[PDB]
DNA sequence: GCTACTGGGGCCGAGGGTGTTCCTAAACCGAGCAGATATGCTC
DNA sequence: CACTGGTGGTCGCCGCGGTTTAGGAACACTCTAAGATATTAGA
DNA sequence: GACCACCAGTG
DNA sequence: GCCCCAGTAGC
């Protein structure tokens, strides 16, 4: 049971309702909750199955060095990058 | 996508809804009030949803709540349970057939009754007593326990019918979560051993085993304070009691421990 | 002793279940008139209606069109424990189990089951005759049959006839499960099928499965329409409405269980 | 040490850079991190002193019933509501 | 609003940056690529930022890093330390006066050296030995520890060469230099942040980072070097990234950042 | 100890030399051994090669404000040479050398030697009295209203114009002084009159020249009463430091103040 | 609502007697019946 | 990129052999020289 | 009668 | 030369 945040963008309303089934949507396309690893894998299954055009980013609490991890689906100007193991986000130009 | 349920220990205890129509929007369980305020509800992340008078649930909402394993419970006056809707085939055949097997055999039924008696009260049940005799003993001790807590919290008590309001609200919440757990594990709520006949007999047994631990005395406290809004304080205290005691996580091992007396 | 409601609000007027549709036609329903209310899509029930149904014991069941699916039901798990313990008594005793299975065989096919056969032997005869019936339907309706092939993951990557058969069987499990719930029995307690939460549904549905339900799947298979699953679902809906199969399944259930020679409840 | 999420809306770039000092901006106005109680309350002081016109919501992991808690600054169409202790979000009409 | 550093224990150990100009945008530490790709660096949440060849830091960037107490370390080949921008006047008077007090007295100096020996090898140092003698004993122990770890992990081992002009299929020495360089980085950051002087050493002396070498060498072979040997046996395509990743994991598990300062206080506790 | 100030340009390496390319293209070629300390003013960007060269020849880099008004960062953090830090530390820990250094600070600040039979706290008292009289004298001379020195550190705007000017002046002075202490290679935390705080030595040396030019200029700006007084005081201290060469002159003053201990210098 | 772009202005948010003390998949197994260089279908 | 308005189309996203096993702030202090000769403005 | 897909129009 | 801010388009 760790903390979860799912940020959606350009996502069709099916995935938005489906995410609202389990997670609290505190801002447009920003969902937050507290789920286990299995439930998180199921929610990511929903994300991969229902977005189809938009981009989604999912982050959850862990025991890594930064204390959390995140994962992306689809393309966004903000793209994750690897720095010798540590994952950050970089903003691509136009 | 499948949209399968979440384990019961992972979700929130209970949510109360009032005076609004309940719709499904883009797949979500939404509550709309008379003014137009849409309010999404994490239907999949709550054990049971309580519907108060004034709610108007739609078909897709009942289907949706059913698919995510979230028991709907219509309650009326003082939160007393009126009706309920859940999964139509959400009974596990091995658990259901084991329970019914224990219920058919008179010997195993006596074993289960004695187990419930020995779990509700610290002392073992009196030996060589029939089912009805143990039922009467447990009933007399229930009356003496209600009167005992009544003297401890200093509220006038003429019998189990303000104090009946608080007791009915808290015990009604416990019956809600207990019914949700019973349906979730696959057992039947109508097949009871101590209580019989009523369609929620097993819920009355399992929940009555543990209601006097923390649920009833808190309702006596709220009954003595007697605030202007008793139901809300009772609900709050019920959620804190369910979270602290982790009742939802230890309801199923209580059922399996009771039915384990059948060897 | 039951009624389907759709496309309207279910409210209470003078102690009666009133159904107010879109055109304003109110359907007043006295309490003693129906034992179950089958709620179809497009229905919104009020709190007073659920309160009335509770205080008179009416069974509410949220279903699809004509009971094609069973989405939810009031008194979940079973309201009457006597009927549940009755069915369980019939299923735990091996002798009564074989009696009920034999009655299922004699009601599914005209001839009684071969004498002194166990449950697994009758299951083998049942499966073999089901194979021959698949072949017979294939030749009669003139469709190429390769077997009961279906991948549980990719529905689209499957044979069209197996899609039609699958949709037809799903609708049949719908009406059947609705009938078992209306009668007041547990869908999981089965005699031929056992273990899964809808075993009884599989048995009772299997009694009549190849009577115009699966043959309708082969019929829709001949035409090869654009969306065979929808055509099969709607065809099954129409057959359930005309043939009144839901209403006629309850006596079948009561007799199948009645073959146990044990006093049924009332 | 618990997980932290900050969603900003219509805040001046000062607050966005200040949040970029400690947290990872995974989407426009969406920051994620893992901080202590002191660092969290400091970050909130930054939000209060630096937003001045927009709305911010901060959700951090806890050991409550929902597993997390959140607070808000400013006004948003999505407003928290109290349901018998459980805090949800309502979407107000125009 | 003021901007203050967060405790070192709550931080990521290290970040390596290369081939881009480091600017400050809206008060943020930003790494801009030659292609225009901006990459924000959570400078306040890192203990060291290693700057590889290709980086062009701005005045505002160096100021900002020093303000949130994040050490800047310009780094050469195999991660070796070249330079370091840090917090000016960031040393505590009581701490620095205690350290210098211990270094000025010869007896207290030998006390601190013996404490470093006992903490490094577990067993107390031989009695009636000077600083040069404990330095030679320490040298032999280090040599035999390198050889022993080499035979354990099964790595070709000859010399422990520091000069990179000796590595022309010699990856083990590169891994040792990179790992120990990461440790030297976080240890220097811990010493500066704690308020001590990295130049005032006891075992190592005259070097500009003698105290860093002492404290880091106390806990070097506990976790950091064996990991370098593990990376060395599994011949990698990019040894630097593997060694950095492994050192990061080691720092998280062994809780090195949180245990550095109390180790320093335990070392300097030799003289009352 | 030579030094050079650089602003508004890119610092790169050409042919093993520090080249500085400014906004207009003026390349400043700087031989590698021509300067011991580079003061990086606002607007400068350092390439990795430059830091590598300065590192390999031991050049101290300091990121400062204009003319040393603030000290933001510095290379060789904490101190690169242990001999100087232990020299200053030995002077501070021994009370006799401490009182010698303090007496040199007194004699250099005013001109007259302090009285012989005096302790450290007594010299602190004489200093306090004389700076009180100096506050009153400067206030009466420039004709600004004086009601004391105190202020509110929790809010800068809740204070006198004169206290704001004085505080800004002493701030810039602490900048240039700290820059000097770092360029000489000594510890800004090891003080003799001031003790305990991480910039005690900066306060010590700063007190020597505090009331010669910067505080008089603070009373001048306070008398003129501009719109933004802190910016005017800071720019005025910037111009004073540039024209009077305050940074360069501060270092030999440090070397003398420490040399008063009659103990062999590091060299 | 976020992002980009372009002039215009500034190089900037401090102050310092000191030191103590306290606040869930797979493997395994039943049947019939067609039809057979046997397994294959079906339950 | 999110929210919303109207219209036309659906009533849905299925398949069922059964069972066992794999750290600040508060206070408490120096000292001086003027001068309310006590107390105070400065370090 | 309840719900969804679609196709834009605006800030 | 580096960086913030104000205003104004643009989607």
């Amino acid at each position: 049971m760790s903390m979860l945040v799912v940020v959606t963008e350009n996502v069709p309303p099916r995935l938005r309702g489906r995410l609202a089934i389990w997670l609290l949507e505190v801002r447009a396309g920003v969902y937050v909750g507290d789920v286990s690893a299995k439930i998180r894998e199921m929610i990511w299954e929903q994300i991969a199955g229902l977005a189809e055009e938009g981009n989604v980013v999912m982050a959850w609490a862990t025991n890594t060095e930064t204390g959390f991890e995140f994962q992306t689906f689809g393309l966004n100007r903000r793209t994750p990058v690897d720095l010798d193991g540590l994952r950050l986000v970089s903003f691509l130009p136009v | 996508l499948p949209l399968n349920p979440i384990p019961l220990k992972d979700r929130v205890s209970m949510i109360f809804l009032q005076y609004g129509q309940i719709d499904v929007i883009d797949g979500a369980f939404v509550l709309i009030d008379k003014t137009g305020i849409r309010t999404h509800i994490p239907v999949g992340s709550v054990a049971c949803i309580m519907l108060e008078p004034g709610t108007r649930v739609s078909h897709a909402a009942v289907r949706l709540a059913a698919q995510v394993g979230t028991l709907l419970v219509w309650v009326g006056e003082a939160g007393v349970r009126v009706y309920a809707s859940g999964q139509p085939g959400g009974a596990r055949s091995d658990k259901l057939l084991y329970q019914a097997k224990l219920a058919l055999d008179e010997d195993l039924r006596l074993k289960v009754v004695r187990k419930m008696f020995e779990l509700r009260f610290g002392e073992p049940a009196p030996a060589r007593r029939s089912v009805e005799q143990l039922r009467g003993i447990e009933g007399s001790r229930v009356r003496a326990t209600y009167a005992l807590l009544a003297k401890q919290y200093g509220v006038t008590w003429n019998g189990r019918r303000t104090i009946n309001q608080c007791i009915s609200a808290a015990t009604s919440c416990l019956y809600g979560v207990t019914e949700a757990a019973i349906l979730a594990a696959g057992y039947a709520p109508a097949i009871g051993f101590v209580h019989t006949g009523k369609p929620l007999s097993f819920v009355y047994d399992i929940a009555d085993i543990i209601k006097f631990d923390t649920v009833v005395p808190k309702a006596f406290e709220i009954a003595r304070r007697n605030p202007g809004e008793p139901d809300r304080e009772v609900r709050l205290a019920c959620r804190d009691i369910f979270r602290s005691s982790k009742t939802l996580a230890k309801l199923i091992p209580l059922i399996e421990d009771v039915l384990a007396a059948g060897e």
